[PDB]
């Protein structure tokens, strides 16, 4: 029924009495009924780890077992709301206490008990057999998420005998009664699950399908896949709150969970302030983002049990909505921050130290995380088919990449946008450094490049190796000097130049140059190369360069002009207009080459 | 002047690239070194301490 | 015959076992029963939570009635009050039989392929005792890789074990697949393949299952697959189970087998978690001290046999932490094994297929296989004269970058002109190109005509008589 303390020491409790505890399981301790999480287990003590401070304990105070292990809540009601590291409602707290701390010990449900949402039910009933992963049911929760799908939980399995009609339901009302041996299961609007238990599903599969930015230089040079994994560097002049801003405004997912790990406070109230102010444009100037995110935020000093189970939590978020047919995106933050939690819970705990000073468990923990990635099919009746990708950011501990964590990370992810602080500073953004940047994905791609737009891969690659030849150049004209080359490499630098500056560079902050369609990249590169080809035609036939570029004139003013044409004008026109682009220059190209 | 100046230029772009061949590399790799076995010394010290 | 029929009368036979609901205690991956009379060292146990799941152990220790054990899958969920062990009274042993060919299994060798049990013809241990030095042989026969980086510079006689250093991001994966799809006896592609792979991640798992589908080879073969996300004790296991099935195959059905081992790294790192569990003493870098006979047991499994005709050939694959061969696990790797094929970083930075580089690879019993009677008489120091012109050739690029090129005599010109051309022409291959032994020397050969015959004097001055001219 209930255990007294024994003894208390620093965050560790050992309470007494205690027969029936899992080796992990969480536990209310003290007559303010903190949470604590057992250890170890012999005889009747069972070592406990308080989250909380554990100040002010006393001998004799009872000890309250709960009966599984960490766990979260899934159902309706995750959208537009904010949590802790262990699924605290922040905005339901500070109406709760109305004072600006966290009170020791406060208790609220992670969803909100009192509303009403409507059911629609499924297309089972009464009779019919159902197992676990089957969905019921529908409730409409947004105007974004229109509809949000039920799910009976996995592991679970019978003969459904009772089921309730549309109408107005709270999350404290039972909607469903399955028998399998006695009609003695009742199955309300939500269900929890372990954190650290991969969801169940029934296949996994190969991730074939491009993870749009808007974004050219990333979106053309190093693509990424839906499902797949990727990190970059975080820093300060940088700036990765231009990815983060992007990816949760255009990127072609039905959801995101923001998860920041520990951060600096101020700069964690400077990403709380913005979000309700981004408005995504489908069907008009749609409600801001926060219809469509859950985030899960974790200053410097919540408890490090929280901490580093924050990842754990955000994942399972994400997997519940893959789930249901959905192409979710998680955005991790400075999950090195997350690895130094791990070192100190570690530490405290007391472990033979591995390289530099984490835990062994370092290289096989990341890995396992970092398997819940990618495309798969649900578990059910309907035939879902989700997927969840993880964009994760490294923070250099200390400046420098040769900590176990980056080269860890680096092993294991498949993307990598390098970010460096030398072209911000001097008014270039994106600030991608186009050399150590690389992806993987990029062989996996032509499934879907062939069939919608052939002509990708080659162009890329003959891209980078303009971007290659412009910069092998430029390691000897300082030297040599200019006059020692020919024409051709100096209408290859000309060429490079002129896509450095208005190919790469993007403006966002207007609305010709703020989301880059496909097609609207896929001409650019094509009216790019036209240019370039046509020009190396010239000195090849016999001409001067000099003769070139003024007898051109126009042509190299068109390109750069390309970027100018709104994406938002519809496609046909920006097809169209570039068409006949192309028509003009390689028309020119026959006059002034006459 | 052309005579005397092309000694000297040559002499100091060999320097340069001696210096920046043959030296840096092997002191960072020293240093490496080093970092390394502090840590390894320490470890065996957290061990004896522990047991 | 009535041997067979004795061998296996013994099994007609039902032994009850105990059930203890007694447990003392948990701490990490461990478990403390009590009053267990008479337990037995390495044991097997079959834990049932009380959520109704079974798992399974391994004893540890065993003092006056306490036993030790460790779980496999975690060990979390157990409880001092309803749960239930049950003492199988054997060590681990796995059913093999010569039908396990074609068949998936996963790291605990049970079957993924939807298919049925594999109704095994005997139980085998996992371990397996040492075989007897005065009864080995050594090869004196070679294996034609198609590479010829591999098939020249060094060499690989069946019954050999040879691993694989590659960095992070490197395609020994490709190579690996190369080999094993393009591997015979130089004058068979009839090499039984088990392949072992642990920590992994799925697209390595797919890449593996599709290259062997591809080519007709997976109807001879046996996957043991442990991806990274499966239950970390278990990676112990893996090897040792496909090392077992392939001495069962080899040394009593006689065909050749040929095995692979994905991820050595993986292993090394489950072993220095799982020692840290417990309190043993450290080697260098954290590494348990006894590292280095866990490797041996399960390297010095290979080779041939006097009676027999099988041999069992090892190819493990191995990734270094930071580029570095003094890190303990290729140390070890390297100090048991003989001979390892090195997979080159830089020479991929600039697309050459197979990044290998030649310098700091070995193959040990090189010199046995080669000579006459098999191949040509020059094979045996044409590989030396191309070592030290290689050799020359770096220095001599080194110290281009520092004087500049006005100390650079002939024999320099001649060396960088070698260096350029026996990578972009010599080293590199295609992925499905074969290569016989006798056209890789002929192309080596037309590699030494830049050097006049008066300064080529590690080689034998008969060979050039004969070769150089011709």
């Amino acid at each position: 029924e209930y255990g007294a303390i024994y003894s208390v020491s620093g965050p560790v409790v050992i309470a007494e009495n205690m027969i029936g505890c899992a080796m992990y399981e969480l536990v209310k301790v003290g007559h303010d009924n903190l949470v604590g999480e057992v250890i170890r287990i012999d005889g009747d003590k069972a070592t406990i780890q308080v989250y909380e401070e554990t100040a002010g304990l006393t001998v004799g105070d009872p000890v309250l077992r709960t009966g599984k292990p960490l766990s979260v809540e899934l159902g309706p009601g995750l959208m537009e709301t904010i949590y802790d590291g262990i699924q605290r409602p922040l905005k339901a707290i500070k109406e709760e206490s109305q004072s600006i701390y966290i009170p020791r010990g406060i208790d609220t449900p992670a969803l909100d008990r009192t509303i009403k949402w409507q059911f629609t039910p499924g297309k089972f009933q009464v009779g019919d057999h159902i197992s676990g992963g089957d969905i019921y049911g529908s409730v409409f929760e947004n105007s974004l998420i229109s509809s949000h799908k039920i799910l009976l939980p996995p592991r679970s399995r019978g003969t459904i005998t009772w089921i309730a009609p549309a109408g107005e339901y709270t999350l404290d009302e039972k909607i469903l009664e399955v028998e399998f041996d006695g009609k003695k299961s009742d199955f309300t609007l939500y269900h929890t699950w372990p954190v650290r238990v991969p969801r169940p599903v029934t296949e996994k599969l190969s991730a074939d399908y491009p993870l749009l930015t808007g974004q050219r230089v990333l979106d053309a040079l190093f693509p990424c896949v839906q499902g797949g994994t990727t990190c970059i560097p975080g820093a300060f002049g940088c700036g990765k709150t231009v990815i983060s801003q992007s990816l949760s405004k255009y990127s072609n997912s039905d959801a995101i969970i923001y998860v920041g790990c520990g951060e600096r406070g101020n700069e964690m109230a400077e990403v709380l302030m913005e979000f309700p102010e981004l408005y995504t444009e489908m069907s008009g100037t749609k409600e801001p983002i926060m219809k469509r995110t859950t985030l899960v935020a974790n200053t410097s000093n919540m408890p490090v049990a929280a901490r580093e189970a924050s990842i754990y939590t955000g994942i399972t978020l994400a997997e519940y909505f893959r789930d249901q047919g959905k192409n979710v995106s998680m955005i991790a933050d400075s999950s090195s921050r997350w690895a130094e939690a791990l070192r100190e819970i570690s530490g405290r705990l007391g472990e033979m130290p591995a390289d530099q000073g984490f835990p062994a468990y370092l290289g096989a923990k990341l890995a396992s995380f970092y398997e819940r990635a990618g495309k798969a099919v649900a578990l059910g009746s309907p035939d879902r088919t989700g997927s969840v990708s993880i964009v994760a950011a490294v923070s250099p501990a200390g400046g420098d990449f040769s900590d176990p964590v980056t080269t860890a990370t680096l092993g294991i992810t498949q993307v990598f946008w390098g970010l460096d602080k030398k072209l911000a500073q001097r008014k270039h953004f994106p600030s991608i450094n186009t050399s150590v940047s690389y992806s993987k994905y990029t062989n996996v791609l032509n499934k879907f490049y062939d069939s919608n737009y052939p002509e990708f891969p080659v162009l890329r690659d003959r891209m980078k190796e303009i971007l290659s030849n412009a910069e092998e150049l430029e390691q000897v004209v300082q030297l040599v000097g200019k006059s020692a080359l020919s024409d051709s490499d100096k209408i290859t630098l000309d060429v490079a130049t002129l896509i450095k500056e208005d190919f790469l560079q993007q403006n966002g902050y207007s609305t010709y140059d703020a989301f880059c369609p496909i097609w609207k990249t896929f001409d650019m590169m094509r009216a790019f190369i036209s240019y370039h080809d046509e020009a190396q035609k010239a000195v090849a036939n016999g001409a001067n360069w000099s003769k070139l570029a003024d007898s051109t004139g126009d042509v190299k003013h068109a390109v750069s002009s390309s970027k100018f044409f709104e994406p938002s004008r519809g496609e046909k026109e920006v097809h169209g207009e570039f068409e006949k682009l192309l028509s003009t220059m390689q028309e020119r190209f026959a006059e002034s080459t006459d | 002047a052309f005579i005397i100046l092309d000694e000297v230029i040559k002499v100091t772009n060999r320097r340069v690239n001696a210096i920046e061949h043959v030296i840096i590399p092997r002191t960072e790799n020293t240093i490496a070194y080093i970092n390394s076995e502090l840590d390894e010394l320490d470890r065996e010290e957290f061990y004896r301490l522990k047991k | 015959f009535a041997i067979n029929k004795k061998a296996v009368e013994q099994g007609f036979n039902v032994k009850p076992r105990l059930n203890y609901n007694t447990v003392s205690g948990v701490n990490g991956p461990l478990v403390i029963l009590e009053k267990v009379k008479f337990p037995r060292y390495n044991e097997i146990v079959n834990l049932t939570l009380p959520d109704g799941t079974v798992r399974q152990g391994q004893v540890l220790e065993i003092r006056g009635d306490r036993a030790i054990v460790q779980v496999f899958e975690g060990t979390s969920g157990i409880d001092v009050k309803k749960t239930t062990v049950e003492f199988t009274g054997e060590s681990l042993r796995i059913p093999v039989s010569e039908d396990m060919l074609g068949r998936i299994f996963d790291g605990s060798g049970r079957p993924i392929d939807n298919g049925p049990k594999v109704f095994a013809e005997d139980y085998l241990d996992i371990n397996g005792s040492p075989i007897n030095p005065y009864a080995r042989i050594y090869p004196e026969e070679m294996i034609s890789t198609g590479v010829s980086a591999i098939d020249t510079m060094n060499s690989i006689a069946r019954g050999q074990k040879i691993p694989i250093f590659s960095a992070s991001g490197l395609p020994h994966n490709e190579i690996a697949a190369q080999i094993c799809r393009q591997a015979g006896l130089v004058r068979e592609e009839n090499f039984s393949i088990v392949f072992a792979a642990m920590g992994v991640n799925l697209e390595t798992a797919r890449f593996f299952k599709q290259d062997f589908e591809e080519n007709g080879s997976l109807e001879r073969t046996s996957l043991f697959l442990n991806l990274a996300n499966d239950p970390t004790i278990e990676r112990i296991i893996t090897p040792r189970l496909a090392l077992t099935t392939a001495e069962y195959l080899a040394y009593q059905t006689e065909r050749h087998v040929l095995t692979i081992l994905t991820d050595m790294s993986s292993y090394a790192d489950a072993l220095r978690e799982v020692s840290a569990a417990r309190e043993e003493v450290p080697g260098r870098r954290g590494y348990p001290g006894y590292m280095y006979t866990d490797l041996s047991t399960i390297y010095e499994r290979a080779g041939r046999v006097e009676g027999r005709n099988g041999s069992i050939t090892q190819i493990p694959i191995l990734t270094m932490p930071n580029d570095d061969i003094t890190h303990p696990i290729p140390d070890l790797t390297g100090y048991i094994t003989e001979g390892q094929i090195f997979v080159d970083r830089q020479l991929h930075n600039k697309g050459i297929y197979p990044p290998i580089n030649v310098l700091p690879s070995l193959s040990r019993l090189m010199k046995s296989a080669i000579g006459e009677g098999m191949t040509r008489k020059d094979h045996g120091d044409v590989s030396n004269q191309l070592y030290a012109k290689y050799a020359i050739g770096k220095d001599a690029a080194a110290m281009k970058a520092v004087v500049g090129e006005e100390a650079l005599s002939i024999e320099d010109k001649l060396s960088l002109e070698f260096l350029e051309k026996f990578e972009k022409t010599f080293i590199t291959q295609g992925a499905y190109e074969d290569r016989t032994v006798f056209e890789s020397l002929d192309q080596a050969w037309s590699l030494l005509r830049i050097y006049p015959k008066e300064m080529l004097n590690r080689i034998s001055p008969k060979i050039l008589d004969e070769f150089y001219d011709r």
